[PDB]
């Protein structure tokens, strides 16, 4: 009964690949080689020869766990709190265990998806007081050594200011070799609002979203462009390709809300539960997302 | 630190697009132009002298010579490699040239450069030529193409 | 650190069972009760065997070394893979070892934290008392085995 | 039908995987 | 690792990537150079020239 | 192989001749174990547990109870590789050289690959004993210019956390005041659980020889060497006791015991004299190969090795 | 590792032989400590003792000056063997535990030495004098401490009670939470030595 | 027995050298 | 049920000890 992550609209079904880790670290390495010096001619007789040179990288992935704690009545004290429509403490807002625990496994799910796309985990609106999390750890929004453009506050309602901040950061993208395939794009409804607006005497053949459209279809060798509406962002873009080999997703299987064997019980009517979950699992490579940042001030 | 290699792990793996200007890093072991009639020698390390001048250093006599960062009058080489787990310098002597990239003291190429004290390239005894600019990779770490020649006044 | 005894050469002879639990990887307390209340939070430094205090800067509040007046609990046991410390509140009662100012630390003695997290001899404003005297496990660290229980 | 909680836990991550995949296939972009 | 040593196979393959991508960049530029710049280029025969130059 | 390479074929028609290292003799079938490695480290991890305080009396209603704690160990034991090259004579040169009593050149000091393999392996075996026995790796004679080894590569005589003794340079000649060091030493050992095990002895040659003095008047049928061995005799519960003489010892008496458990030498499987497949080759009739070995692999517990220094001055 | 949690079956093992270690060391000395020092010791009911401290037996002194010289220790060893008072239980076998240090003093020959003839050997027949000719044995602990220990054998002078339950033993209370941290209790109990009066002797060789 | 090859001709020298050591402790009598 | 399996370990030991005295030789 409990809804599926809206996160899985984010990827390709190739791009996930469970692992088995509740807390520690898993490494890759990958081997790269570089030009020391111009190349050396042949001519006549000589020993001395320019040299390729090597070097290797680590890359760690951190997976961190967590666990919550909720209250609910007793199994046997069902019966005595039971009513003819409702069940459970109204007045103390007390619940069965199933209906407590399918309320708390949503509100998890929910800041797991949270995080996914904006790397952060907090419980204010304002954002702040975050929970510190371990390096390595990086969402959609917070990677590093990524295309990242910010708008300035007095063009905020300029369209044409923004998809220039948006044609700037698409010429630095990096797409390597790996062009042909399709991309994700994700926005904020207010600028959902605005992209379909005709283009712009203001035109009226195209839209703002047509245009994006084609200007993305040219550095992805034509592929699909997916749109993507969340209500998490504020005033910031998305834009990322939907290939393995760039951007893999590798979570823990146990990243999803689980139960606790653990239970307290005393000798009155209310017991607590416990619902572990884990975090982490995002890799990218870099310079391949682009996020837009539409200053507010 | 000043390790060869970083001890701290990379977030993310790297963009392998680009073939220009990947050459520049601390972790470029050897020499730019290596010939295979070079003489090479390991020796026992004292601190860590990778990428600079060494001079023999001896101790009460228990233990055999070391070589440690210096210059100077003391100058025997230059080390062109190091391997932390045994502690060896690779160190090629002063009467082999060499043509790599060495630490340069916190410059246009044709200047003349002679090793410090701790065993630093600096602009002037003349032991090497600079052919290139200074390339900064942290606040004190430079380094620069060098090509040494031996010993001439 | 917390472990350095992964750092060997040569294998630990286990015959003698005395004197062999005045160390500085003895984690938690020498009696522990089952209705003790542990709370983890982010550290920055090395609070282990340490008074903490809390600091408030935007993040999470994070438990540091101190004392005086600024006293929040105390630190028996540290996570370096996840930069958490698990802590005793200063209104739960703790007995065990931790970090002393100097070797002048004797029986009977009455104990303060100080804005280090070290334990010095003496108003108070806690109670903890010097159950043994001072071990020169290392150079500079001095275990002691205290008994801290309330404020004064 | 499980035997303990480790069996349990287990039978609810190949019910979240199978959930998964069949949103893919499902799913209509 | 920590030498940054590869077997020959491994080591074959991306040094040839490599020279790929310098023959590439003088086909279409007419000049031989590892700087991004451009500086410090090699010094080439004459009548050798790319699309570009 | 042996039809394109002459020297593999040279060097497995000589291998045999090859004297076995005298190491052996110090240990016993049990101690050692072959690794598969050639540079680097091995790790092993030991649990110890302990008792943080005294028991709890179980009186009435009580929640707080005394804690036994728990700490873990890791040894790592390292092995390093080195190498020394030998010249000899070109395979094709040799008929040049074939004299009527010998084969190579006497006036250059030149011989055969077979000749020159053998008496190189031989003297790379003689420094593999030594380091063994004394845990350093040098040629002078007063041990000084000491190669540097890495951490974790020890020997049976300069293991640390063992007993040591050491008699004073007036009392070096007095018997009886070297033996008074060895009872001392030996009550202090802390062999534990594992005492029904064989002990080893080994001594500098001028050792051996005061140790076969009348026992001190002097008693009859009684000499130094019967005493030491009933006194070892008295903590190994009366199992059989070694003694063992090496010209490599200066003034130095060893004693430990022959147990796989207290004691354990792991050796690399290429610890031994083996050639390199790289051969020197110029125009002239001198060529040039490699022979590489791998020293370390002596693991051991604490305070289960007496070691007794007799001071000269 | 870094945290040193170990499974249950492993934890239980050592931590079982640490309480054998130390009801052992109880039982020879009297006393229960953890430190070397002997100090600290838990404060027991009266009426439990061990072979060490047990009252109104025999106990002789060796002079610190004298701590090397075996006729020395010969002499008050052979003191107190006249003092022991066996009476009817005589032909009994005794026992006699040393510290190693004390054990390597014996194996020497006895003393111009003699040959043939060590000072265990002349040990053995001075016990074996008051015991009727009968079984003496030698034991070595590292638990003792320039002490040696002499008692009969006879379960008529000495006698062991200990409790079914003296040896090490699981409790059923296992403390779960919501962590992978589980603790447990292991029982044991100590108490049953009975001997009779001025049937112990216990020599110490005071060191300096 | 042919080597093939230089890496085969090492592993029976090691092999060698593991059943001399063998050999001598069985003939050994101390 | 755990009673009786603590009445079989002090079983268990008591028959330990009378076999390691059976076994034991001085």
């Amino acid at each position: 009964e409990v809804k599926d992550p809206i996160m899985y609209k984010w990827f390709s079904p190739d791009q996930i690949e469970d692992v088995d880790l509740q807390m520690g670290y898993q490494k890759t390495v990958k081997w790269d080689a570089f030009l020391n010096a111009n190349p050396t001619t042949i001519a006549n007789e000589v020993n001395t020869i320019s040299t390729i040179g090597f070097s290797s990288e680590v890359v760690r992935l951190n997976y961190l766990k967590l666990q919550y704690k909720f209250r609910h009545l007793k199994q046997t004290s069902e019966k005595f709190y039971t009513s003819d429509s409702y069940i459970g403490d109204i007045n103390n807002n007390l619940l069965p265990f199933a209906q407590a625990y399918k309320l708390a496994s949503s509100e998890i799910i929910k800041l797991i998806n949270h995080f996914v796309l904006t790397g952060t985990v907090s419980i204010q609106k304002d954002g702040k007081n975050q929970k510190r999390l371990l390096p390595n750890m990086y969402g959609l929004l917070n990677m590093p050594e990524q295309i990242k453009e910010e708008v300035a506050s007095g063009d905020k309602d300029k369209m044409d200011k923004i998809f220039e901040k948006i044609e700037a950061g698409l010429s630095k993208l990096e797409l390597g070799d790996e062009f042909s395939t399709p991309m994700m794009v994700i926005v904020d409804p207010a600028t959902s609002l605005k992209l379909v607006k005709p283009y712009a005497a203001a035109s009226s053949c195209e839209k703002w979203e047509d245009v994006l459209i084609q200007t993305i279809k040219a550095i992805n060798n034509r592929e699909d462009v997916y749109i993507e509406t969340s209500n998490l962002l504020k005033h910031k873009i998305l834009i990322y390709p939907l290939n393995s080999e760039l951007i893999k997703f590798k979570p823990s299987k146990y990243m999803l809300p689980t139960p606790n064997e653990q239970v307290d019980k005393d000798s009155t009517d209310v017991a607590h539960s416990y619902i572990d979950f884990v975090l982490g699992g995002l890799l990218a490579t870099r310079k391949t997302i682009l996020q837009v940042n539409i200053k507010q001030s | 630190a000043l390790m060869k290699n970083p001890q701290q792990d990379s977030g993310l793996l790297s963009n392998s697009i680009d073939f220009r200007d990947q050459n520049l890093i601390f972790s470029n072991s050897g020499g730019v132009c290596t010939s295979s009639k070079d003489k090479i020698e390991n020796y026992p390390a004292k601190g860590y002298p990778y990428k600079r001048g060494v001079k023999l250093s001896f101790g009460d006599g228990t233990t055999e010579l070391e070589v440690e960062a210096g210059g100077g009058d003391d100058l025997y080489g230059v080390c062109s490699d190091i391997d932390e787990f045994s502690g060896m310098a690779t160190v090629i002597p002063i009467t082999n040239n060499f043509t790599g990239y060495l630490t340069l003291k916190k410059v246009n190429p044709g200047d003349k450069l002679n090793f410090n004290q701790h065993g630093e390239l600096e602009k002037v005894s003349v032991n090497a030529i600079a052919l290139s600019k200074a390339h900064k990779l942290t606040e004190d770490l430079f380094i620069v193409l060098a090509s040494v020649f031996g010993n001439r006044a | 650190m917390k472990n350095p005894q992964h750092d060997a050469s040569l294998l630990s002879n286990s015959n003698e069972f005395r004197d062999k639990n005045v160390e500085f990887f003895a984690s938690g307390g020498t009696r522990t009760s089952k209705f003790d209340k542990l709370e983890n939070h982010p550290f920055l430094g090395y609070p282990y065997k340490r008074g903490v205090k809390r600091v408030i800067q935007h993040y999470e509040p994070h438990v540091e070394a101190g004392g005086g007046e600024d006293l929040y609990g105390i630190c028996i046991d540290i996570d370096e893979f996840s930069k958490t410390a698990t802590i005793v509140p200063i209104t739960n009662n703790f007995e065990g070892y931790l970090v002393a100012k100097d070797s002048t630390v004797k029986v009977k003695d009455k104990l303060i934290f100080n804005k280090d997290g070290a334990l010095e001899k003496v108003k108070a404003t806690i109670n903890a008392t010097a159950l043994t005297d001072a071990k020169q496990i290392s150079n500079e660290v001095y275990l002691v085995k205290v008994a801290v229980f309330g404020n004064k | 039908v499980p035997i303990n909680f480790t069996e349990f836990v287990q039978a609810i991550s190949n019910t979240y995987k199978q959930r998964r995949i069949q949103f893919y296939e499902n799913l209509k972009r």
